[PDB]
């Protein structure tokens, strides 16, 4: 997976291509807004907390905050 | 984690309430669940999706796909509705406040027919296919979907009927009249079998029975009133009953069983403001579902512990009980958020 | 004709339903040789014995005119008979049969093999007539028949006959509203006559409807017992001069054994009386082993009437409560002649509806068995209750012992039922919670016992896997003992409780999720239960 | 609604073979919004330029007029007992124009006690409602078009004019 | 009584649904011995 | 109990490797205390120990050899010795399989005699626990 990370008050943002998906599996089945630890995604970034803010999947499709159903669905938007 | 109202040692949740950081942690389940300031009647189809919610101003049909979590369409029907049923999937029959009957299809509006007097309720018969429609007066009509005829309408008492239902495993036609008599007809014989009378101990004014129901054992019958008093009935000593006064008691409109999920012998009663749920053979309240606005009616989704109301506000409330059962396969992360 | 139809269609559904003789296992098993020669190669029955000798004509025809030479057949065309489970779980076949058989397993095999199910008047006939089809029940291979067998079947009731009809307004169910059934205690009730023995044969038909298999002592050794009584429903009627029996249940009694059970255990017959065998050898009881036994043999209800089918268990419990309150249909003789001391119990054969009947019975069940039987899925767990309530300590001790045995019996059967496990825990809770009060207090958060059972690393691991993102495999080392400890010593509704019982029975999360809800839903319920358990243990470690 | 045209129906001569036309925009029949009692919700629909039309469905605060002095004051709604433009309309208890609906007349009590001093020249069968509280009053305004519930009280002649009916 | 109760036959509903043979899972004898009284 | 039903000799080898690591690394730090008296009284039942004595002087059937066998195997793998047949019996009660499966797969000789040896080891453990606590 790739992880986009943003430190907002300093104004910094960078992506990190993290393979080895048992590091990734901390985020699994956690919807948007619920926080996370650095401890189970990495070891070299411990004491870290990330509020997730969506993400495009493969096939590029975005997620909007808080509906349900982590597959794709066909809604009515602007 | 959605907040829970206080109850008798049990938890319920609402999704799409009048109150429902919150913008960025939104818990919206079904997108575009809001009507034009009220709601008529909501019911969920026999299969695992496709719930239908009737409209309020410029009344619509509003079929929601459960496996898409949003709206499919809204056929703005010609008149304001009171009662309808669903006949599997795409077909459905409706009747409006005027004495007219619409047949919606996949294309929508397959026919518009009428009944001679103003109607109040409709049910469909799975066996030999005649919809029975209860109306004002001496008249309980049929529209058979076999050959499209009319049938020899059932001769009632003076004022009429508020609700008609047929029993499922054996077919015993109920008709909740005004003069406390329940007027059981036989869907085989096209004749009466019984004229059971309803009694109480308070007797405020001459109440009228407004809700009738059965279940899939075919032996009991749930009865209502225009006063907020549930009743049970059996053939076993059919003259008395067990009764349930409700703490506000205006008019109970929806009494439905829990005869297909676990935590058995339980039944939901629903009058204009509150909807409660209690147990059989004692008559003690399991839980209740107090919203912030009145209730036009309710419904309960099969297989799981969730409820869908039609109310007088802009959205509709859904009520999840994590002790009656789980959340269904299309809502299978409601048990992960709350 | 069925041989030609099943050779030309593999489609073909035949059921050979015997009554007492002459067609159970032979002719419909011999009706497979044309298929086994011309159209099939994957034949696969599933009998215990005497099926090839039943189809000896098919076997001889194949050995002399269809194959150039027991075991599975060949060509130089296999016939692999198996068990019922292997027949249900492995049949890509063309022909399959299992005579004298335990029918959901055979329904599980109906994929490509020709349907030929046969047995020698049970719920298999109901399941065969309620599916969506030929029925073999015919005369014997003889001209008139056998008058010796006719006399023996007149004396032994080998055949049943439904006789109930709606011959009055008070015939069907106008009486079946407040019918309080009576007793029948005629000790020579089967004396040879037309009318009384005709009514006795009708009561035998209503007793052997929805009963067990076609036994040899159905109406020939239980007919001449010491005090083999019965009841008869439809009491409230005075429009006519007759009577029928819609609830022909069988009870029995035997020694009361305060010296006799100890003398039998000395005489190496400690499993003497059915009451004081499992209770006497369970925990070496004293008072329930000193009492005698009054148990049941075969319950009966309405396989005909709806209202009497609803009220049959209530009438059975009312007959028990009336017991614990020539041909004369009387209930006033046992008003003084219905006496006992502590002999009031039974044993219900392990079905889910039968355990529901035992819960409505509320006389509670101790323990079924350890394993299964060749004629029973599980042994009858002993039910018990009395009206003259004095055995509160005996009942509570037996309930706590049986509940500890069941909640510890992890791999007792190893393919058990979660619904039956919920019913067993419910009967255990009801028995221990209604005698007077449970005089055995639960584990009230002894923090030394908490720090003794789980250590610091197990505590922090459970707390981390609840309050963070971890794995079920990352915290399923404690998933066995914590389930039994929570069940013995919070709240869990019947989904979360069934999940906790499944984890205590060590079934996989996917293995129970593929059955009940889903993987994600089951994992969320397990996460909520682990959050609740970590909350209670955190309250214990915060209070102490 | 559907229509407003004579083309779908027969005239005073009895003609046939209609099959006329696709119906235009200016035959616009909107749905009959049977106004009821609830919480005050008025739909603001558009027509003919910026001609907003107030379609009231759940109006409460009826401005009902004391007749002999003409005092239009604010009150609530209870229910219509008689309206044979549809005899099922009173069974369903809606609120349309020219209906006779019941009012808790407590602000009329306040105005009488405020501009007359004492409490109770006015008719006796409305003095009974002066005592009890619920007086009969007939709606004048159109909630389906103007969105409002105005009305006039029943005082004597018009009272008996309806009480002999039902 | 013009449009009131036209006892005619209508075109789209003449085969809108289709019946069922067994129908009720009970028997008619179970109906008779269900509500004899 | 859940998802390790592999072997008996390899399971004994794994337990011996873990205890060998503990003995090589520790001096007296992770030295566990023995089964305490009232805690051992709470872990079994008194009637369960009565059924254990019934297995000691009688048959060892499942009415007293299945409810207590979990605590038996737990205390046996906790902490005063076991044989090869008795070690396979302790591991067999830990794996919770029935009688004719595990011992007949591993030793493949003297099934009922090894079951009686397992019952004798159970009687020795029950006699040791009874004569220690009670």
């Amino acid at each position: 997976m790739k992880l986009n990370i943003s430190y907002p008050v300093n104004g910094s943002q960078k992506t990190f291509e993290i393979d080895d998906e048992h590091r990734i599996r901390v985020f699994f089945d956690k919807r948007i807004g619920q926080e996370v630890d650095g401890e189970a995604v990495g070891d070299e970034f411990k004491g870290y907390v990330f509020k997730i803010s969506g993400g495009n999947d493969k096939q590029g499709f975005p997620m909007k905050q808080g509906v349900l159903l982590p597959t794709r669905i066909k809604l009515l938007l602007t | 984690v959605l907040k829970s109202t206080s109850a008798n040692d049990v938890s319920v949740y609402q999704v799409s309430g009048t109150n429902v950081l919150e913008y960025q942690n939104r818990v919206e389940l079904i997108q575009d669940f809001e009507f034009s300031e009220a709601s008529n009647k909501i019911k969920v189809s026999r299969d695992g999706q496709y719930c239908m919610a009737t409209g309020t101003y410029k009344p619509q049909i509003h079929v929601y796909d459960f496996a898409n979590l949003s709206l499919k369409f809204d056929r703005h029907t010609d008149a304001e509705n009171v009662d309808f049923t669903i006949l599997s999937w795409t077909k459905s029959v409706h009747l409006q406040n005027d004495r007219s009957i619409q047949f919606q299809n996949k294309g929508g509006l397959h026919y518009t027919t009428r009944i001679p007097k103003f109607g109040r309720s409709l049910v469909y018969n799975k066996v030999n296919c005649d919809l029975y429609v209860g109306a004002s007066g001496n008249e309980l009509y049929r529209l058979n979907l076999e050959k499209g005829r009319f049938l020899n309408p059932f001769k009632l008492d003076t004022e009429g009927v508020n609700h008609v239902s047929i029993n499922e495993v054996n077919g015993l036609l109920a008709a909740g009249t005004e003069t406390n008599v329940v007027e059981f007809w036989d869907p085989r014989s096209r004749s009466r079998v019984s004229k059971l009378y309803l009694e109480n101990n308070i007797d405020n004014r001459p109440f009228q029975v407004t809700t009738t129901s059965f279940r899939n054992d075919g032996l009991t019958f749930a009865c209502g009133t225009s006063n907020g008093y549930s009743y049970i009935y059996d053939l076993r000593t059919s003259e008395p009953s067990i009764i349930k006064d409700q703490g506000y008691g205006f008019d109970i409109k929806k009494i439905i069983w829990l005869d297909n999920v676990g935590t058995e012998n339980k039944i939901v009663t629903c009058d204009k403001r509150i909807a409660k749920i209690w147990d059989r053979l004692d008559g003690k309240a399991y839980a209740s579902m107090e919203p912030s606005v009145d209730i036009n009616d309710i419904e309960h989704v099969p297989g799981t512990g969730m409820f869908f109301t039609a109310n007088e506000s802009i959205p509709m409330h859904t009520y999840y009980i994590p002790s009656l059962g789980p959340s269904p396969r299309w809502c299978s992360f409601l048990d992960s958020i709350t | 004709s069925f041989i030609d139809a099943i050779s030309e269609k593999t489609v073909a559904l035949t059921a050979g339903r015997g009554r007492g003789k002459s067609a159970a296992l032979g002719i419909s098993i011999a009706a497979a040789v044309s298929h086994g020669y011309s159209n099939i190669f994957v034949t696969s029955p599933s009998p215990e014995n005497l099926k090839t000798l039943f189809e000896f004509i098919f076997k001889g025809f194949d050995a002399l005119g269809y194959q150039e030479h027991i075991v599975r057949v060949d060509i130089k065309q296999y016939i692999v008979p198996q068990d019922h489970q292997v027949l249900g779980q492995a049949e890509l076949v063309v022909i399959d049969e299992a005579a004298a058989i335990i029918v959901k397993n055979l329904l599980g095999p109906y994929l490509v093999f020709m349907a030929s199910t046969i047995n020698g008047l049970s719920l298999k006939l109901i399941q065969q007539l309620r599916n969506q089809e030929i029925s073999l029940d015919e005369p014997i291979r003889y001209a008139p028949g056998d008058p010796i067998e006719k006399w023996l079947n007149k004396l032994l009731c080998l055949d049943v006959t439904l006789i109930k009809n709606p011959r009055f307004a008070t015939r069907g169910t106008p009486h079946p509203s407040q019918c309080n059934l009576f007793v029948v205690n005629r000790d020579t009730l089967f004396s040879y006559h037309p009318v009384s023995e005709n009514f006795l044969e009708k009561m035998m038909a209503l007793y052997v409807s929805s009963h067990y298999k076609n036994s040899p002592n159905d109406l020939q050794l239980m007919s001449d017992a010491p005090a083999h009584k019965l009841f008869v429903l439809l009491p409230p009627i005075d429009p006519k001069d007759g009577g029928r029996i819609p609830d022909p249940l069988c009870v029995i009694q035997i020694a009361g054994e305060i010296s006799k059970e100890s003398v039998r255990n000395s005489l190496s017959r400690g499993q003497r009386a059915g009451g004081d065998l499992i209770p006497w050898l369970i925990s070496q009881q004293f008072q329930d082993e000193e009492f005698a036994s009054l148990s049941g043999a075969r319950i009966v209800r309405i396989a005909t009437n709806p209202e009497y089918a609803s009220m049959g268990y209530g009438s059975r419990a009312i007959e028990l409560l009336r017991d614990y309150f020539l041909l004369l249909k009387l209930s006033e003789q046992p008003p003084h002649y219905l006496h006992y001391l502590g002999v009031s119990y039974g044993l219900t054969q392990s079905l889910h509806k039968f355990w529901k009947n035992n819960s409505f019975v509320p006389v509670y069940l101790r323990q079924t068995a350890n394993d299964l039987t060749g004629e029973h899925t599980c042994v009858m767990l002993n039910v018990l209750e009395g009206r003259e309530s004095n055995w509160l300590v005996e009942f509570a001790k037996d309930f706590r012992k049986r509940f500890l045995s069941l909640l510890s019996y992890d791999f007792h059967k190893f393919t058990a039922v979660q619904a039956l496990s919920v019913i067993e825990s419910s009967k255990k809770a009801q028995d221990l919670s209604d005698d007077e009060k449970h005089d055995n207090k639960e584990l009230t958060r002894t923090h030394l016992d908490d720090i003794f059972s789980p250590f610091d690393l197990k505590r922090l691991d459970s707390y981390s896997n609840n309050l963070l993102d971890y794995h079920v495999i990352g915290d399923m080392i404690p998933m066995l003992a914590l389930l039994y400890f929570g069940d013995k010593m919070s709240s869990v509704q019947s989904a979360i409780l069934l999940a906790i019982g499944l984890q205590r029975k060590n079934i996989d999360t996917i293995a129970k999720e593929l059955n009940l809800p889903s993987n994600q839903t089951i994992a969320m319920f397990a996460k909520i239960m682990r959050k609740m358990s970590q909350y209670f243990r955190q309250l214990l470690s915060q209070s102490i | 609604g559907i229509s407003r045209d004579s083309r779908h129906k027969r005239s005073a001569t009895g003609a046939k073979r209609a099959q006329f036309r696709k119906k235009r925009k200016f035959e616009l029949g909107r749905q009959p919004a049977n106004t009821k009692i609830g919480a005050k919700r008025i739909h603001s629909v558009r027509t003919r330029g910026g001609n907003k039309k107030y379609r009231a469905l759940r109006i409460e605060t009826g401005n009902f007029s004391w007749a002999s002095e003409g005092i239009s004051k604010k009150t609530r709604i209870a229910g219509v007992v008689y309206h044979p433009s549809n005899n099922e309309l009173v069974r369903t208890n809606t609120l349309t124009k020219a209906a006779i609906v019941q009012i808790d007349a407590t602000p009329f009590r306040q105005w009488f006690e405020a501009h007359y001093g004492q409490t109770l020249k006015i008719e006796s069968s409305v003095e009974s409602q002066f005592s009890a509280g619920r007086l009969y009053a007939c709606i004048s305004s159109r909630p389906g078009q103007s969105g409002r519930c105005d009305g006039y009280i029943l005082e004597g002649e018009e009272l008996a004019f309806y009480l002999r009916r039902l | 009584k013009g449009r009131k109760l036209n006892y005619s036959v209508q075109d789209p509903i003449a085969n809108y649904e289709a019946p069922i043979t067994s129908g009720y899972k009970w028997s008619d004898d179970q109906i008779d011995e269900f509500f004899a009284g």
